[PDB]
RNA sequence: GCGGGGGGAACCUGGGGAACUGAAACAUCUCAGUACCCAGAGGAGAGGAAAGAGAAAUCGACUCCCUGAGUAGCGGCGAGC
RNA sequence: AGCUGUUGGGAAGCAGCGCCAGAGAGGGUGAAAGCCCCGUAGGCGAAAGGUGGGGGGAUAGGUGAGGGUACCCGAGUACCCCGUGGUUCGUGGAGCCAUGGGGGAAUCUGGGCGGACCACCGCCUAAGGCUAAGUACUCCGGGUGACCGAUAGCGCACCAGUACCGUGAGGGAAAGGUGAAAAGAACCCCGGGAGGGGAGUGAAAUAGAGCCUGAAACCGUGGGCUUACAAGCAGUCACGGCCCCGCAAGGGGUUGUGGCGUGCCUAUUGAAGCAUGAGCCGGCGACUCACGGUCGUGGGCGAGCUUAAGCCGUUGAGGCGGAGGCGUAGGGAAACCGAGUCCGAACAGGGCGCAAACGGCCCGCACGCGGGCCGAAAAGUCCGCGGCCGUGGACCCGAAACCG
RNA sequence: CAGGUGGAGCCUGGGAGUGAGGGCGCGAGCGAUAACGUCCGCGUCCGAGCGCGGGAACAACCGAGACCGCCAGCUAAGGCC
RNA sequence: GGGGGAUGACCCCAGGCGGUAGGGGAGCGUUCCCGAUGCCGAUGAAGGCCGACCCGCGAGGGCGGCUGGAGGUAAGGGAAG
RNA sequence: GAAGGGGGCCUGACUGCGAGGCCUGCAAGCCGAGCAGGGGCGAAAGCCGGGCCUAGUGAACCGGUGGUCCCGUGUGGAAGG
């Protein structure tokens, strides 16, 4: 039947133009009453690699 | 594909056709495949170990036995039993493009054109639904049943007539289907027909 | 054309695989899967995409795309789609939301707006939003009215 | 369609059944006990076939190393003569030559210690 | 006087209603309102003529198919639904 | 609508001249028949019973405007609260519909709903009931099959839910075929019969009823070669003998001696292994299908590609159907903006994104240009095929168990 | 920076199997300067070369990588009463 | 692989060609469908039993004899119990 | 030739970023020039995005708290995000 989109993968994950899976970056909220503000600044988002093909795969559709 | 000839009571014609240049013989056997597969009954099945008759029982305790090892006698290694990814019920039809449908329609046409094979006629004249009177008229026509003829028009009398010739397959005009040109060696249609035929391909 | 010369090109119709025969079919006893264990058997392995053997998978990175939404739905409200100036460049006339749908450009759920990239030309042409740079491009050359009716 | 097995496995069997024509006991009357032997027999021939050119090589020379002993030489310098004679003949095999053609086998003696005495 | 009673392959509605299993353990969750038990109906049964939908000054009983859509959402926000 | 001749046990085969066809589907007839038989195309048919959704006809029933009055408009009901169910909603901001418990109205200025609540704006009139058709199924009858063909197909082609097993619920098999025709072997001989031998029937009797074909394991009788001082996974490579075929050279069979030689499968670091499995033979026995996905590949059409359900058509004829889907724009949680966008005070920086490929014919200066054209090719999409994946029993067999 | 055209290398993608190794040499730890012990490192072979020669016989020591045929020749280890 | 323009399946030339788990490529055969209102078949179908013969590397395909006594099914494709 | 000891002012135990790399199966972990804002110490060159360095640590989910633009299920709010 019908495959079937996971929602846990689809509230967490973005694929991009050229299918690229774009994540955001663990371990900034949650501990950090003193991480750098360097630390805590690096927080934008990342690219999976070669496993996001794994994700890919899982929102397909 | 242009030189076509028509036959009318008056003198034999010639018809010019726009019939596509060159023919396409795996689209064609594209067409011919789907043709096929569509009407295909698809009404083969077999028992599963499920759907056998007998019981769930287990055979015997399972160890000690001295046998060898086993549930119930529905199971595929069993004589009797369930057959494994044996067929069901299926549908061989799919939706050939219909783009495709009419192109192979068209050059499978042509195809018969280009080797003349293919002749328009008019009113035929031996019509009145009786095979001799078709075939006193075929005669005349060069059509001696020396090679299958597919008989494309709408006249219901005419196919009456032609119906029973075991070289004659006889189609109305809203039934020309590739499958059935390329089985007949020769392509007879009327004119009344060559119109619908026009319309179906563009 | 004959019935015994129709056959298709080369591939287009491959030989399925028929493993789990016999030695020297290449896939033969072991049937391609290789002695093994889990995978070998028949169910075989969970799910390669998600399972990572026990560890925690890579559902350990925290949903950023906040607004899930909640139990009554979706909130309805105007989507609009882009289209762009040289999507439209083959159009002569008029130019509707409407007639942009026919055209295979517009999709019917959503509002018109025309966007930049492209070149534009000297016709009127009505929709409900326009884009900074095609306000513009246009501007200099046709006429274009905004929609907000009914 | 069901290709039921029919007729095909009756036939292999046979065809294999007929190569064990003349072994013992079930091992040409077993389709199964057959099979296995003709891997072997298949395995034999092969290695023998090699080594049926060593047999014979090795039975050439007993035989020439004994008719060259009768004039007075070990085989091992007889065929260092030849080598040095030039003479690459005698092809081993053809030392029949020493048992059909003595008289042609003995000069081939001389002009073998002719050269390296 | 009239009627009921009991039976029928499967199909239908109602009253009740598991577990294995899945979650690579497990209890919420799943399997599943399934299997099954009971009552009732008929050639079908249910449903049906808005105290309805839900953003369009909109549509108009019910049933059924395609689609909407694996969308909206639900979820030890896990499995999954 | 067909006769003749011919081979044959048998003609429908072959041959010679014909004929029907709205009928050349098919099945029979001694073998292979349009025209012999039964049918087939095309027509026709109900006294009686059933049906009758179609045509007709009845009957029930139905149909007014304005003004005033405020009479009626479904009660343990709405409503609220506690406990739960249903919905995608698992207590969630939790509405809606249902209701076990408590409290408990109103009658158009009344009440319910639009996802807590309030306002506003709208929708609808709860607590009575019925309602064809489109839908589901297949005990039953029929028609079709890239469905099975007696280990298959239903468990059952055969007096099978039987024999048989079980106290019972229940379980549950095996088992088809002489011949065209019984013409199914009078009589005689051996025998108590059984059986056989002649005779006889037959085209055939190793078609004789333990009957079509009659494989293999397995058991015999006869013949050739071979063997009682030799020892081994039984074979193999050599030579030699003896037997057979052939003019011939050559080959077939057997085996005396010599050389070489650790079964098959499985599982293992490693097996002849004294590790697993197998007495042998025959038959049955395990990588599938659907729907999605992701690649590849054969084609169609390409800024487009494609229909779904249905409708029409149909000697196994196709067509229509554009709801819809994917693609043409991305970036952002979003508002939003957009070839950009997001973070940002930034006109830093960075993240993720946009950039038409060839030939050739036209022209602005000539060897391209600059942009266009003519069609090669192609983003994309559609169908087929193949690999693989997701979900399903998902390669087959096997538990200990759990629950009704 | 040069040589090196190789079943070499690199890039994108489809399909895997393996994730129980073992002997030997050399270098260490553990052990007893014990184990056909055990654990690493660098190599090798067996694994999959239980094919061939040598080592009496013998997966991994020596020789040597078996496409097929030959009643031809040269050799390797090892041998030549 | 490089040649000789036959462009294959031709002749040259030179190289590679042990192999388990596995990847890839070509083929053989079984059942069924189109090819079939056809063709083979009683002067003998399928199946069976021989073969020292022919073709193919091989899976196999022929051919001939005996048995059998009514079916079988090319070339080229298609689908799988 | 301070990273050690003493004192003076100060809070860069900054905000917005980040070329390029280390490491690395993933996810992480690490170093970091430079630009901008607004600062600190210094005459200046300049240094400053904690501590001579290498341990002092915890993905996600579920919630709490303070902000802020953002969404707010007919609409304005509100509930909740
Ligand atoms: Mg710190
Ligand atoms: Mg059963
Ligand atoms: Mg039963
Ligand atoms: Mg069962
Ligand atoms: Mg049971
Ligand atoms: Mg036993
Ligand atoms: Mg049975
Ligand atoms: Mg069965
Ligand atoms: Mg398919
Ligand atoms: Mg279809
Ligand atoms: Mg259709
Ligand atoms: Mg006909
Ligand atoms: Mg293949
Ligand atoms: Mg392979
Ligand atoms: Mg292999
Ligand atoms: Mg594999
Ligand atoms: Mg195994
Ligand atoms: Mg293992
Ligand atoms: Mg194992
Ligand atoms: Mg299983
Ligand atoms: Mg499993
Ligand atoms: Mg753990
Ligand atoms: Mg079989
Ligand atoms: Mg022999
Ligand atoms: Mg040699
Ligand atoms: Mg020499
Ligand atoms: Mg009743
Ligand atoms: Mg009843
Ligand atoms: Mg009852
Ligand atoms: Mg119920
Ligand atoms: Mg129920
Ligand atoms: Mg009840
Ligand atoms: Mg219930
Ligand atoms: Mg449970
Ligand atoms: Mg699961
Ligand atoms: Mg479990
Ligand atoms: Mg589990
Ligand atoms: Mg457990
Ligand atoms: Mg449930
Ligand atoms: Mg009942
Ligand atoms: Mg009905
Ligand atoms: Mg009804
Ligand atoms: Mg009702
Ligand atoms: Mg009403
Ligand atoms: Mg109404
Ligand atoms: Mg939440
Ligand atoms: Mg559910
Ligand atoms: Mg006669
Ligand atoms: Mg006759
Ligand atoms: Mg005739
Ligand atoms: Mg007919
Ligand atoms: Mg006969
Ligand atoms: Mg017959
Ligand atoms: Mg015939
Ligand atoms: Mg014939
Ligand atoms: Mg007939
Ligand atoms: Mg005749
Ligand atoms: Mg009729
Ligand atoms: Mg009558
Ligand atoms: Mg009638
Ligand atoms: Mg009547
Ligand atoms: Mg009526
Ligand atoms: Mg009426
Ligand atoms: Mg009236
Ligand atoms: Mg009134
Ligand atoms: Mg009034
Ligand atoms: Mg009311
Ligand atoms: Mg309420
Ligand atoms: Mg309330
Ligand atoms: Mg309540
Ligand atoms: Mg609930
Ligand atoms: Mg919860
Ligand atoms: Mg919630
Ligand atoms: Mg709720
Ligand atoms: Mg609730
Ligand atoms: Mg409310
Ligand atoms: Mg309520
Ligand atoms: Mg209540
Ligand atoms: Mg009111
Ligand atoms: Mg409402
Ligand atoms: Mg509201
Ligand atoms: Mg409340
Ligand atoms: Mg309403
Ligand atoms: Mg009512
Ligand atoms: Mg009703
Ligand atoms: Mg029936
Ligand atoms: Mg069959
Ligand atoms: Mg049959
Ligand atoms: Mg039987
Ligand atoms: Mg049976
Ligand atoms: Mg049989
Ligand atoms: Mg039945
Ligand atoms: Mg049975
Ligand atoms: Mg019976
Ligand atoms: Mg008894
Ligand atoms: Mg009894
Ligand atoms: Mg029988
Ligand atoms: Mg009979
Ligand atoms: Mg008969
Ligand atoms: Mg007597
Ligand atoms: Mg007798
Ligand atoms: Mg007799
Ligand atoms: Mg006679
Ligand atoms: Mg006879
Ligand atoms: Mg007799
Ligand atoms: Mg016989
Ligand atoms: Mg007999
Ligand atoms: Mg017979
Ligand atoms: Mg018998
Ligand atoms: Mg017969
Ligand atoms: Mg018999
Ligand atoms: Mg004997
Ligand atoms: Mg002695
Ligand atoms: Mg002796
Ligand atoms: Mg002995
Ligand atoms: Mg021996
Ligand atoms: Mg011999
Ligand atoms: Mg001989
Ligand atoms: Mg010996
Ligand atoms: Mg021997
Ligand atoms: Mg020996
Ligand atoms: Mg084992
Ligand atoms: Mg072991
Ligand atoms: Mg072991
Ligand atoms: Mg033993
Ligand atoms: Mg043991
Ligand atoms: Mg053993
Ligand atoms: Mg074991
Ligand atoms: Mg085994
Ligand atoms: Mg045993
Ligand atoms: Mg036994
Ligand atoms: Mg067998
Ligand atoms: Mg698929
Ligand atoms: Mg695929
Ligand atoms: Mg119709
Ligand atoms: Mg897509
Ligand atoms: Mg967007
Ligand atoms: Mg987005
Ligand atoms: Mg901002
Ligand atoms: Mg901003
Ligand atoms: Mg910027
Ligand atoms: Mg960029
Ligand atoms: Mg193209
Ligand atoms: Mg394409
Ligand atoms: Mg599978
Ligand atoms: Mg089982
Ligand atoms: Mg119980
Ligand atoms: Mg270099
Ligand atoms: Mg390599
Ligand atoms: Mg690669
Ligand atoms: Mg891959
Ligand atoms: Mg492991
Ligand atoms: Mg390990
Ligand atoms: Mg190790
Ligand atoms: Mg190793
Ligand atoms: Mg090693
Ligand atoms: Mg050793
Ligand atoms: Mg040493
Ligand atoms: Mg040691
Ligand atoms: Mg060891
Ligand atoms: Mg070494
Ligand atoms: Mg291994
Ligand atoms: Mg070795
Ligand atoms: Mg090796
Ligand atoms: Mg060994
Ligand atoms: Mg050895
Ligand atoms: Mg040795
Ligand atoms: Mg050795
Ligand atoms: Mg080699
Ligand atoms: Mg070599
Ligand atoms: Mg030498
Ligand atoms: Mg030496
Ligand atoms: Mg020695
Ligand atoms: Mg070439
Ligand atoms: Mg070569
Ligand atoms: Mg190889
Ligand atoms: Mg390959
Ligand atoms: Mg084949
Ligand atoms: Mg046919
Ligand atoms: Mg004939
Ligand atoms: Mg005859
Ligand atoms: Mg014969
Ligand atoms: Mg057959
Ligand atoms: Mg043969
Ligand atoms: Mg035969
Ligand atoms: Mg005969
Ligand atoms: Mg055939
Ligand atoms: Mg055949
Ligand atoms: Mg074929
Ligand atoms: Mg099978
Ligand atoms: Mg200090
Ligand atoms: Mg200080
Ligand atoms: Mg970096
Ligand atoms: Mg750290
Ligand atoms: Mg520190
Ligand atoms: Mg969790
Ligand atoms: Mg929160
Ligand atoms: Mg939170
Ligand atoms: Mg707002
Ligand atoms: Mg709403
Ligand atoms: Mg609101
Ligand atoms: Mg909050
Ligand atoms: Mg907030």
């Amino acid at each position: 039947p019908k495959m079937k989109t996971h929602k846990g993968a689809k509230k967490r994950v973005k694929i991009t133009a050229s299918g690229k899976v774009v994540a955001m970056k663990t371990g900034k909220r949650h501990l950090n009453w003193q991480k750098s503000g360097k630390e805590i600044r690096q927080k934008g988002r990342k690219f999976v690699l070669a496993k996001p093909e794994a994700e890919r795969i899982k929102l397909l559709l | 594909v242009y030189q076509i000839p028509v036959l009318s009571p008056s003198g034999r014609r010639e018809l010019a056709a726009d019939l596509p240049a060159e023919i396409n013989p795996h689209l064609l056997w594209e067409v011919v495949r789907w043709q096929l597969a569509k009407r295909r009954r698809g009404t083969a099945s077999t028992k599963t170990r499920g759907e056998v008759a007998y019981s769930g029982r287990k055979i015997w305790p399972q160890k000690h036995t001295g046998r060898a090892r086993h549930g119930d006698i529905g199971a595929p290694i069993f004589v009797g039993g369930g057959v494994v990814f044996g067929p069901k019920p299926r549908d061989y039809s799919y939706t050939l493009p219909k783009k495709v449908r009419k192109k192979g329609l068209a050059m499978a046409v042509a195809d018969r054109a280009r080797e003349g094979k293919l002749l328009l006629v008019e009113a035929f004249a031996g019509v009145n639904g009786k095979t001799k009177e078709f075939l006193a008229w075929a005669k005349e026509a060069g059509l001696d049943g020396s090679e299958s003829v597919l008989l494309v028009t709408g006249n219901e009398l005419v196919r009456r007539a032609a119906r029973n010739l075991p070289w004659v397959v006889t189609l109305a005009p809203e039934g020309l289907n590739v499958y059935d040109i390329v089985r007949t060696e020769r392509l007879v249609m009327d004119l009344d027909a060559w119109e619908v035929f026009q319309n179906r391909i563009g | 054309m004959k019935l015994s010369d129709l056959r298709p090109n080369p591939g287009a119709n491959k030989r399925r695989k028929r493993v789990g025969r016999g030695p020297g079919s290449g896939h033969g006893k072991t049937a391609t899967r290789g002695h093994k264990g889990q995978k070998s058997r028949s169910g075989g392995l969970k799910d390669p995409r998600r399972f990572e053997g026990g560890r925690s998978t890579t559902l350990m990175r925290l949903p950023k795309r906040g607004m899930q939404g909640q139990v009554p739905g979706e909130i309805k409200r105007p989507r609009y789609q882009g289209v762009n100036l040289k999507d439209l460049a083959r159009f002569e006339g008029e130019v509707t939301p409407e007639l942009l749908v026919r055209a295979g450009l517009l999709k019917k759920g959503y509002r018109l707006k025309i966007l930049g990239e492209g070149e534009a030309k000297p016709l009127k042409v009505v929709a409900h939003a326009f884009s900074k740079s095609a306000l513009e491009k246009l501007k200099a050359a046709g006429g274009e009215p905004v929609l907000l009716e009914a | 369609p069901r290709a039921k097995t029919g007729v095909v496995r009756r036939r292999k069997h046979k065809k294999i059944l007929k190569l064990a024509k003349g072994y013992w006991g079930l091992r040409s009357k077993s389709f199964r006990k057959a099979r296995e032997t003709l891997f072997a027999a298949g395995n034999y021939a092969y290695a023998h076939r090699k080594r049926r050119k060593r047999d014979f090589r090795r039975l050439w020379i007993v035989r020439i190393n004994a008719a060259c002993r009768q004039h007075g030489l070990n085989y091992s310098t007889f065929i260092h003569g030849l080598k040095k004679a030039g003479i690459e003949v005698d092809r081993k095999n053809l030392a029949d030559l020493a048992v059909r053609e003595p008289q042609v086998f003995a000069e081939l003696v001389e002009r073998a210690k002719a050269a390296q005495g």
